[PDB]
C-alpha cells in the first residue's frame, strides 16, 4: 500500500496539471489532448520532452503551471504532503512516516522526516540563489519582465533535472557562455547527487567520516563525467555539424555539457541528430544510468551500476564477496540492484519493440528516445515531434514508470503472499 | 488418491517409497533440510515445512490430500499439534504414528483415526520367534486363532500329509507348503514334506503350540 | 589453467585452419589473409559469417577442410582430446578429466569421461541418419557426386549450428520444402538442446524422473519456439518483401523455419534486410539467448536466461527463494548467471560502440551483426561483405569470446588469490 | 606510523580508539564479525580476519606496520600463535597483552618486545587507594621513591607551606596543589591549602606515609 | 597411479604433501572448508564432500582412483561407512587408518586391504628409544632379527672393528658407519670408531642387546 500510495498520488498530478494546461489561458494556441497529456506527463515525471515549444505555446500562466509540476514532480509527491501536514499543525504519524521512507527509497525509518526539512529547505534556496546569479546575465538581454522569470524558470528546471528551455534552442545559443554553463551544470549535478549525500555533507565536512554511499556517488560521479568528457571530445573533435566550428576554448565548454547533461537534465548546447553513432551510443549508457537514490533524477541509479559492476569482478577474480571502499556489501544489497537493472532492461526492450511496431522512424532515433525517455532525461534526435498519437502514449507509459522506478511501479499491482516453506536445492547448468 | 506424510523417519520415509513405487501421489514434509533432499527424488513432491504451523500447513495445500500420515514419533508436541491442525482442517484421514501409552491416549481424544505403534507390533512379532524358532511368521486372525508359517524340522522329513493327524487330533488345517522358492497353494492328501522349508498351518493359538511339541 | 587451455587450443585450431584455407589447393580465387582468417574463426566458433562464398570461394578440399573446423569447433577441443588418448591406449588422468569438466561446464567430475563417449557416438550416428534422409532429395537435383556432398555438409552444419551452405542462398529456395525444413530443424534443435539433456532422456524415459536442468530445457525450448513462431508471424504477415507472396502453407513453414533458427543454426528461408525492425529487435533478444550449456550453441544460454527471470520475478512477488519446478535454486547457481549476462552485455556493448567507430552502417545491421557475432548465429543484414579490414577483426574477437563462453575468457587472464579476511558490512542505497 | 591492534576487546578496543582520536593509521583485526562492525568506524582499516592464520595474515598487509599490538589476554593459544607469526614476519614492535604468569613466560621465549598487564596493573593501582583513602593516584619513579597526589584532610585546611615542615622533616618536596579545577604549577612558600582537593607530593615511599600519619 | 585421501587430518594431510612432492595425482577430500583450503595447493584436486555419502562419493569419480586412503582415525562410524561404500563400488586398494583393535576388527571384517595404525606404531619404536637410549632408530626384519642403528659411547671411541669381536662372540654384523654427514658404506677391517655418531649393525634382538651392555 505505500507503493500504492506513491502510484496513485503520482498519477493524480499527471491528470491534474492536463487540465490546468488544456485551458485556453494557459496557452496561446489550441492544444491537443494527448499534447495536453504529454507535456504535463513530461513535466511531472521531470523529462522534458516536448512535443510543442514551451515559450510559444503556452503563456507565461502556462509556464507557471510547469513551473508548479517540476517542482512537485522533482522533489516528489510525499515530499510536499508533509509539509502540508506540519504547516496545518497535524502530526506525522508510524503510517504517515512509512510513505516517506518509502517515496525516499530509504532503508529505516529513522530520521527519515528530518531529512524532508533538510531537503525542501536547500531546493529553495538554493534555487532562489541561482535564480540571482542567472539575473545578472538574462536581465541585459530580455529586459525585467521577461529577464528575472527565465532566471527563475531555468534554475528549477536545471535543479530538478527537468532539461525545460522557454527559448526555441535548448540552450544552444550559450555554448560558449561561462555563466549559463557554470551555474545549471552546478545545480543538476547537486540537484542529482543524492538528497541523503547533500545532507552528509552538510553535516560532515571530512571526506573520512562520509558514509559508503556518500563516497560512492561523490566518486563515481566524478570518474564517470571525466570518462564522459573524454569521450566526447575525442569522438566529436572532428566532427562538422557539433564540436567542428568552435573554437579551443568553445569545445571545452560544450564537451564538459554534454558530458553532464545525459545524467539526467536533458539539456544542451550541440545538436544530438547530427553527433557521430559512436557517441550515441556511449550516451545510451551513461542516460541508462541515473544518479543519486533520492535525488531528482531517474533510470538505473549510479550506486546500483557500481555494486552490480563490483559484485561481477569480485566473481570473476575469484573473490567471495563484494568489497567497495573497504566495506563489504550483503546479498539484500546485490539482489535489489539485480532486480532494478533487469527490471529497467526489460521495460526498455518492450518500449524499443513497441516503438518500431507503431512508428516509423530511423532504428537509432527509436532506441535513443527510449532511453532518454526512462532515464527521464528528455534528450533528441528529432523523433518527438514525429510521433503519433499511439507513439505518444508508449513514451507517457515509459515516463511515468521511469520516474516512480520499475520496483515501486511492479510492487502497486503486485500482492505479496509470506511462505515460510522451503524446497530442496535442484542443480541447472546456467553457462 | 493423493497422500501427505509429515515426517520422513525410518517409519515416515518407508511410506514415501512405498507409495510412490506404487505409482501415488506423495506429499513428503519435513523440518529438517537433509531429509528432504534425500526423499526429494522418492516423493512427488517433497517440502521443507514445520508441520506445527498453521500458515505453513495451509501453504502445502494440505487440504486437498485425503490421507495424511503423521509419522512423529518421538517428538509428542510436534506430533499432537500437527494433528489438531489436522483435524481442525477437517483432514478426512488422519494416521498418527505413536511413542508410548500416553501419546496413544492424547491422540485418541483429539480425534486421531488411526493409531500406529510400529517398533511395539514388531517387537511383539519378533518375541514371538525368539520364543518359539519354529515360527517364521504369524498373523493373528482374532485373540484365539492365528495362521502360522511353521518352519519344517528333522522329525517332519519324508511325511505325508495323511500321516499327519491335524485336522482330527489337532484340529488344524494346513494351508500351503512352500518348497525351495516352490509354494504349493492348498495341498491336497497326501504330500511328502520336505526338509526344513516354510509350512503354513492355520488352527487355534493353543492347538498350534501342540503340534510344535508333539510334531 | 584449464581455462587457459581451453583458450590456447581453440585460439590454434583458427590458425591452422587458416594456413590450410589459404593453400591454393583449397580455393579457386585469392584469398585475403583477414578473410581466410575470418572464414577459419566462423567455423571453429561455428557461427557462419562468411565474407565470400563457401561454394564458389572454395573447392572440395576447401569444402572439406570447413566440415573438420565445424565439427572440431562443434562438439568442442576437449572432446576430441580425449579421443586421441584413449584410441592410443593412454588412460586419462585426474588433471585430463579436470579439463573435460570445464569443458563441459560440468559442476562434478563425476562421469564426465563417459560423457564424452555418448555425446560424441551420438554426434556421428545422427549426422550419419540425416545425411541419408537429406540424400534422397539432394541427389535427384545435383547428381550424385554433389548430391552426397552436399547431404553430407549440411547435416554437420546444422547439427553443430553453424549455418554454412554451399548455395549462394543459404536454403531460401527451400521455404516451402517440408524435407529439407523438418530435417535441418530437427538437427540444430536436438544438437542444441544439450548433450547432458540427451544423454538423460536416453537413460530416462519417463518425464518425472528428468532432473532440473533437463525439464527446465524441454519446457523452456518449446514455450520460446511458440512464442517466437507467433511473433515472426503475426508481425511479418502483411510485409512485402518476406512472407507476403507465399501461400498459407508455405507461411507457417518459413514463420516456424525463422522462429527457431536464431538459436544458434542461423539459417534462413526469408531475407533478414527487407523484414521489418519490429521483428529483428524480437529477434536480438531471442539470438542473444542460445540454448543448453553444453551444447554446440552460444550466448547466455536458456537455463541462465529463466534462472534470472524467475529470481527477479520472486523478488518482486516477495518470495524469499527462487522456485522452479519444485526446486529451490541457490546462491551459487545465481551469481553465476548473473556474471554470465552482465559480462556478455559488456562485451556485446563494446562490439556495438567498437564497430560504430569504424564502420559506416546503418545501426540496426551494426547491432544486428554483433548480436549475431557474439551468439555465434550467422544471421546477417547484409553487412558481413561489406566490412573493412579492421572491423572484421572486431567481429573475429567477438565470435572467439562468444563461443568459448564470457567467464572461460575472463578465467584466462585473471589469477585468482584466495583470501579469507572478511570486511564489515557498508549500507548503500541501490535504488 | 602505522599501527594494527589484533583483538578488539575492553582492552585492544581502547587503543583503537585512542590512537584514532589521535589521528593516527590504525589496522584494527578481529575474529568477531559484531566487534569489527562495532569498531568499523573507530579505525581506520576494520578486517575480519583469524590472526593465527599466516595466510590471513599476510592478506592484511601485516609487513607495512611498526607497531602491532595483540590485545588477546583469554585465549593463550591465539595469543602465542599469532606473535610467533609475527616474529617470523620481521615485526619491529610486537606488544602483547597477557593473562597471567605463565602467559607472560611464553611470550617472552618467544620474542615479544613489551608484555602488557592491564588488570594486573589497575588491580594494584586501585589495592593502593583501597588501603589510604588519602591518596588519588600515584605514580612509581623507583622502588623506594614516587609521586603521589594526596587529597587535602581537615587538619590540613587554612594552613601554609612554611608550616608544613615536608623538607626539613619528612624529606618530601610539594610539587602542585589545585583548587577547585585551577592548579597551582610549583607553588611558592607560602599559599594556604584549602579544603578537600588534590595536593601532588614528591618523595621517598616511606616518608610519604609518614606524612599522612603525622598530618 | 592416481590416488584419493579421504580424510585431511595430521595423518591425511602428510601423505597428500607426500604424494603430490614426488609428483602424483592427488585427490583430497574432507568434510571441513578450512582443511580443503589448505591442502588446496597441495593437491591436485582438493573437494569438501562427505565420504559417507554414496551420491557425493560418486560425484568425485571416485572409480577412477586405484588406491584410496581413508585417513580418518577418530569418527569409527565414518570409518567403517566410507569403506564399505569403497568396496561396494570395487576399489582395488582401500587402506584404512584405524582408532584402536576394535576399530581394527571391523575393517578387516569389511573388506580393508590394509590397516593402519600411525600412533601405535610410533609409540612403540619411541618406546623403545626411552628405554634404550642408545638406540635413535630399528628397522624389524622379523620378530627375532633386527637392524639397529646405534649410538657410539665414550668406550667405543678409538677403537677398530677388528678389535669388536662382533662378527665371532655377538654374532652380529656391522653394516655401515656414519661420521658427521659423512656415511661409510659396508666399512671393511679395520676401521677407527670415532665419538657419539651413528652405527648401525644387524643381527639376532637379543644379541644386539648384549652388545650394548657389554660394548
Ligand atoms: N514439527 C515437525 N514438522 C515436520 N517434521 C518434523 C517435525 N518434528 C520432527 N520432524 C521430523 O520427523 C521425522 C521423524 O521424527 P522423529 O525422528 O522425532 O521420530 P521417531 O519416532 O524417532 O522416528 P522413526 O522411528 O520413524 O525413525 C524426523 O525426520 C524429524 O526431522
Ligand atoms: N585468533 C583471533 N584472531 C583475532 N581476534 C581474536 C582471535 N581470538 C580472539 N580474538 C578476539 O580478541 C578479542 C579479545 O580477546 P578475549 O576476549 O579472548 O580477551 P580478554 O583478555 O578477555 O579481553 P579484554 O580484557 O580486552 O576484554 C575478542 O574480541 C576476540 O573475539
Ligand atoms: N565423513 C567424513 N568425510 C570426510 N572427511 C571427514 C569425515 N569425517 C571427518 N573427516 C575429516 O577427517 C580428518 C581426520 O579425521 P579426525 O580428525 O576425526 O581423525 P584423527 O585420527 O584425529 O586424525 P589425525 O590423527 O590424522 O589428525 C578431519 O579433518 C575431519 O574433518
Ligand atoms: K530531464
Ligand atoms: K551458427
Ligand atoms: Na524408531
Ligand atoms: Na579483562
Amino acid at each position: 500500500t505505500p507503493p500504492q500510495v506513491l502510484a496513485i498520488g503520482f498519477f493524480l498530478t499527471i491528470i491534474i496539471g492536463a487540465v490546468l494546461l488544456m485551458l485556453p489561458i494557459s496557452t496561446t494556441k489550441p492544444l491537443s489532448w494527448i499534447d495536453a497529456l504529454f507535456t504535463a506527463a513530461s513535466a511531472t515525471t521531470v523529462t522534458g520532452l516536448a512535443v510543442v515549444d514551451t515559450g510559444t505555446q503556452f503563456t507565461v500562466f502556462g509556464q507557471t503551471v510547469i513551473m508548479g509540476l517540476i517542482q512537485i514532480g522533482g522533489l516528489g509527491f510525499m515530499t510536499f504532503a508533509v509539509l502540508i501536514v506540519m504547516i496545518l499543525g497535524k502530526k506525522i504519524g508510524l503510517k504517515e512516516r512509512m510513505l516517506v521512507q518509502e517515496a525516499l527509497n530509504q532503508p529505516t525509518i529513522g530520521g527519515v522526516i528530518g531529512l524532508v526539512k533538510v531537503l525542501f529547505l536547500f531546493s529553495i534556496s538554493i534555487e532562489l540563489i541561482a535564480a540571482l546569479i542567472l539575473s545578472i546575465r538574462l536581465v541585459p538581454q530580455y529586459g525585467w519582465s521577461s529577464g528575472l522569470f527565465a532566471s527563475l524558470f531555468h534554475a528549477i528546471s536545471a535543479f530538478n533535472n527537468a532539461g525545460f528551455s522557454l527559448w526555441p534552442d535548448n540552450l544552444m545559443s550559450y555554448v560558449g557562455d561561462p555563466t549559463v554553463n557554470l551555474v545549471i551544470t552546478f545545480l543538476f549535478i547537486t540537484g542529482g547527487i543524492g538528497f541523503t549525500v547533500l545532507f552528509d555533507v552538510m553535516k560532515n565536512r571530512r571526506f573520512k567520516t562520509f558514509s559508503l554511499h556518500t563516497k560512492l556517488m561523490l566518486t563515481g560521479t566524478l570518474m564517470l563525467n571525466a570518462i564522459a568528457m573524454l569521450t566526447v571530445f575525442i569522438l566529436e573533435y572532428s566532427n562538422p555539424g557539433t564540436l567542428g566550428h568552435l573554437h579551443i576554448v568553445d569545445k571545452l565548454w560544450a564537451s564538459y555539457f554534454q558530458a553532464v547533461t545525459p545524467r539526467t537534465a536533458g539539456f544542451n548546447s550541440l545538436d544530438f541528430g547530427s553527433m557521430r553513432e559512436g557517441t550515441i551510443v556511449f550516451t545510451l549508457l551513461l542516460m541508462f544510468i541515473g544518479a543519486g537514490s533520492a535525488s531528482t533524477a531517474s533510470g538505473i541509479k549510479l550506486t546500483t551500476f557500481i555494486v552490480i559492476l563490483t559484485s561481477v569482478i569480485a566473481y570473476l577474480r575469484g573473490k567471495k564477496e563484494t568489497v567497495i571502499f573497504r566495506r563489504s556489501i550483503k546479498y539484500p544489497i546485490i539482489i535489489k540492484a539485480l532486480a532494478v537493472s533487469v527490471t529497467s532492461l526489460f521495460i526498455v526492450f518492450l518500449g524499443i519493440f513497441a516503438l518500431t511496431i507503431t512508428e516509423q522512424a530511423p532504428f537509432l532515433q527509436i532506441v535513443f528516445e527510449t532511453f532518454s525517455a526512462f532515464g527521464t532525461v528528455g534528450l533528441t534526435m528529432g523523433l518527438t515531434p514525429e510521433l503519433t498519437t499511439a507513439g505518444k502514449c508508449i513514451i507517457i507509459v515509459i515516463m511515468f514508470i521511469g520516474r516512480i522506478g520499475p520496483l515501486t511501479f511492479v510492487f502497486s499491482f503486485a500482492k505479496t503472499e509470506q511462505s515460510n516453506i522451503r524446497y530442496p536445492d535442484g542443480e541447472v547448468f546456467t553457462g | 488418491k493423493q497422500f501427505a506424510v509429515i515426517g520422513l523417519g525410518r517409519f515416515g520415509g518407508s511410506i514415501c517409497k512405498e507409495l510412490h513405487r506404487m505409482g501415488h501421489e506423495v506429499l513428503a514434509v519435513d523440518i529438517n533440510e537433509e531429509k528432504v533432499n534425500a526423499y526429494a527424488s522418492y516423493a512427488t513432491h517433497a517440502v521443507i515445512a514445520n508441520a506445527t504451523e498453521e500458515n505453513e500447513l495451509l501453504s502445502l495445500g494440505i487440504r486437498n490430500f485425503e490421507y495424511v500420515i503423521v509419522a512423529i514419533g518421538a517428538n509428542i508436541q510436534a506430533s499432537t499439534l500437527t494433528t489438531l491442525l489436522l483435524k481442525e482442517l477437517d483432514i478426512p484421514n488422519i494416521w498418527v504414528k505413536a511413542q508410548n501409552y500416553y501419546h496413544h491416549k492424547v491422540l485418541e481424544k483429539i480425534g486421531a483415526d488411526r493409531i500406529i505403534h510400529p517398533e511395539k507390533d514388531m517387537g511383539v512379532k519378533i518375541a514371538q520367534s525368539l520364543s518359539d524358532e519354529n515360527v517364521l511368521n504369524y498373523i493373528d486372525l482374532s485373540d484365539e486363532y492365528s495362521i502360522v508359517e511353521l518352519l519344517a524340522t528333522r522329525k517332519l522329513d519324508s511325511k505325508s500329509i495323511i500321516d499327519l493327524n491335524v485336522r482330527a487330533k489337532y484340529g488344524c488345517t494346513i494351508l500351503a507348503i512352500k518348497h525351495h522358492g516352490d509354494i504349493c497353494l492348498s495341498p491336497a492328501p497326501e504330500d511328502i514334506i520336505r526338509e526344513q522349508d516354510c509350512l503354513v498351518i492355520m488352527g487355534h493359538k493353543k492347538d498350534i503350540k501342540r503340534f510344535e511339541n508333539e510334531g
